[PDB]
Formats: structure tokens, C-alpha cells, sequence
């Protein structure tokens, strides 16, 4: 299946002393494996998976002189941006980056993506063609105007067609005993009465990965989706990933409905019935 | 501009009395990152509680995963007491082991 490299960037400004705090971290598909903290003793890139361990000294200078760079980066756009947007130095702002690339079954580059937002909302970013930008407000097009007349699409794209797909392809190689491996979610169903009128039925889904999954409900084969809940696919701790659905059925009725789960570890989707 | 945090407190694995374990608390959808998550025996505040490194998610809203080595018995109530901006009040989730 299709592979993604992101790297995610967050600096928040800290008004009365000093730089901002910076976080950086990197991700292949949905595992980590680098962070960066400018409140960490190292100051240097740090592992966080152990296939990225293999690399040797060089690997991690370069990484630690590129992320304090964007540290950097960072630093002067909260002042270009406190300016533009006329705010006081009271107030702590964020900006935010995220930028990587995917690829498809084949490790063949098919979308990369940089883009960049202050405090929270959408500030500008390179479209799907990497040769343009879209910006949200003023202040964004007299950056977009900066940022064309530097050709920084340019280096943009040469990055993210190339070089991120070919570390892609090393990691995806390096760490394949794990970042190859898919997970089938390991599944049961739970049940619990309200009153003796209405009864909760529980789809679990445990241990997966990816985090892709897709849970739904059938009731006499036909999808229902009122009276049920989902919840939001979170990180079980260990690398892998949990989610449930529920349905609120009448009691007695159970034998009705079946929770239909999709996933890529998973050759065809599983029924389960109460 | 401010957007409040939504919280899970699971484990991570199936919930057995006598086992070494892990309670997790899992927030996520807020903005700015500043936020305090504490996890709680009783009503107490665990001391030893580590958290993931922050990230985001595609509409910006930031994430954390908080966790602790916990061995669950019949008696012990634990939760997830939540404050951040948006919150008046500390928000306390109650870990149900069927959630
Ligand atoms: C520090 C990292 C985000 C740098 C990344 N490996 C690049 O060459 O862009
Ligand atoms: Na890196």
C-alpha cells in the first residue's frame, strides 16, 4: 500500500524572555521516529523508533543543523508575522509547518505537501502542482510575493519529488520488519443493557496498524448510522492503534446487526454479530 | 480562535487485575498547546506520568498521548483531569473499563 514521510513543526513565541519553545517531529506512515525539543538538554535530533538508530554520526548533524534552522525560521516569522498583524508583544502566538510527501504501492513519488498556518488558522501553502501558492489573507501575499520572487517553490519541489521520497524508500527498507508489517485489528464485540428496553452494542477494533480503519454498522444488511457512535482512532502506547463503534438497539433484537470492519491488514472485510 | 480538548482515558491493553498495565490518557483537538493533563488514583494526582511529543493533526488542532504503568485491582477509580484555555473548570474523565 501507499507510504507517507511528514515532518510537523511547532513554535510557540514566549513574550517576556528568550526564544520560542520549538517542537519538531518526524513520522514515516504513522510511526515516529525523530523529535526535536528546544527545552531538551541534547539539543540535537533525537531517535525515536529504533530502525533510524542505524544511522551514523554524519546522519544526525545534518539533521540537527536543518532543525535548529527551521528553529530559526520559525523565530523571525513570529516577528514578521506580530508586525504585519499589528499585535503587542504581551501575547504568545504559534506557528505552525507540516510539510513531506507520499507515495504510492509501487514507492513511486505521488503528492507532496508544505504548508504552514499562525495561531491555529491557515496561513499558505504550496498547491498539489508545487509550482504555486495559495494564501489566506494579506499578510500571506506579501509572503507569497517573497517567497516567488526567492523561486522557493522551486527548491520545494526538487525536495519533495526527490529527496523525500528517497529517504522514504530507506527508511521503509531499514525499519521493513515493523513499516512493512500490517497489523489486522483483533476484534470482539461487547453488550450492555440501559433499561430492559434498549441494549448497546459495541464493536471493538485493537492492535492495528496502520491507524486507516473503517467501522461500520448494518442493520438486516442495510448501513445504519443513526443511534450510533464512533470514536476517534487513538494510540494504544505500544505503536499500534484502537478504535470502537457502538449501536443502540431494541432488546432482543441484537441478532439484526453485524459491524463490518475494513482494513489494509485484513484480505476481506470481518462481520461480527452479537 | 481557542478549541477545547476531547479526551479519552483507556488502556493499553485488555483490562486484567494483577497485570502490569498502562492507562493512557489521550487528548486531542485543542489549540494553543498549552494544556495540563493529569492522571488520577482515587482522586489523587500520579506522580510518574510521561507524554508523547506534540504534534498535530491536518486542521491544526494538536495532539498528546499521557500515560502511566498502572496494575488495575477491583477497588482502585481512576481518570483523567483535563485543564487547558478554553476550560472554566479542570474537565475529569472517568476511566470505564468498557470504553
Ligand atoms: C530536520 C528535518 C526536518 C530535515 C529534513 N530531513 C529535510 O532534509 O528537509
Ligand atoms: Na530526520
Amino acid at each position: 500500500g501507499s507510504h507517507s514521510m511528514r515532518y510537523f513543526f511547532t513554535s510557540v513565541s514566549r513574550p517576556g524572555r528568550g526564544e520560542p519553545r520549538f517542537i519538531a517531529v518526524g513520522y514515516v506512515d504513522d510511526t515516529q521516529f525523530v523529535r526535536f525539543d528546544s527545552d531538551a538538554a541534547s539539543q540535537r535530533m533525537e531517535p525515536r523508533a529504533p530502525w533510524i538508530e542505524q544511522e551514523g554520526p554524519e546522519y544526525w548533524d545534518g539533521e540537527t543543523r536543518k532543525v535548529k534552522a527551521h528553529s530559526q525560521t520559525h523565530r523571525v516569522d513570529l516577528g514578521t508575522l506580530r508586525g504585519c498583524y499589528n499585535q503587542s508583544e504581551a501575547g504568545s502566538h504559534t506557528v505552525q509547518r507540516m510539510y513531506g510527501c507520499d507515495v504510492g504501492s509501487d514507492w513511486r513519488f505521488l503528492r507532496g505537501y508544505h504548508q504552514y498556518a499562525y495561531d491555529g488558522k491557515d496561513y499558505i501553502a504550496l498547491k498539489e502542482d508545487l509550482r504555486s501558492w495559495t494564501a489566506a489573507d494579506m499578510c500571506a501575499q506579501t509572503t507569497k510575493h517573497k517567497w516567488e520572487a526567492a523561486h522557493v517553490a522551486e527548491q520545494l519541489r526538487a525536495y519533495l519529488e526527490g529527496t523525500c521520497v528517497e529517504w522514504l524508500r530507506r527508511y521503509l527498507e531499514n525499519g521493513k520488519e515493523t513499516l512493512q508489517r500490517t497489523d489486522a485489528p483483533k476484534t470482539h464485540m461487547t453488550h450492555h443493557a440501559v433499561s430492559d428496553h434498549e441494549a448497546t452494542l459495541r464493536c471493538w477494533a485493537l492492535s492495528f496498524y496502520p491507524a486507516e480503519i473503517t467501522l461500520t454498522w448494518q442493520r438486516d444488511g442495510e448501513d445504519q448510522t443513526q443511534d450510533t457512535e464512533l470514536v476517534e482512532t487513538r494510540p494504544a502506547g505500544d505503536g499500534t492503534f484502537q478504535k470502537w463503534v457502538a449501536v443502540v438497539v431494541p432488546s432482543g433484537q441484537e441478532q439484526r446487526y453485524t459491524c463490518h470492519v475494513q482494513h489494509e491488514g485484513l484480505p476481506k472485510p470481518l462481520t461480527l454479530r452479537w | 480562535i481557542q478549541r477545547t480538548p476531547k479526551i479519552q482515558v483507556y488502556s493499553r491493553h485488555p483490562a486484567e487485575n494483577g497485570k502490569s498495565n498502562f492507562l493512557n490518557c489521550y487528548v486531542s483537538g485543542f489549540h494553543p498547546s498549552d494544556i495540563e493533563v493529569d492522571l488520577l488514583k482515587n482522586g489523587e494526582r500520579i506522580e510518574k506520568v510521561e507524554h508523547s511529543d506534540l504534534s498535530f493533526s491536518k486542521d491544526w488542532s494538536f495532539y498528546l498521548l499521557y500515560y502511566t504503568e498502572f496494575t488495575p485491582t477491583e477497588k482502585d477509580e481512576y481518570a483523567c483531569r483535563v485543564n487547558h484555555v478554553t476550560l472554566s473548570q479542570p474537565k475529569i474523565v472517568k476511566w470505564d473499563r468498557d470504553m
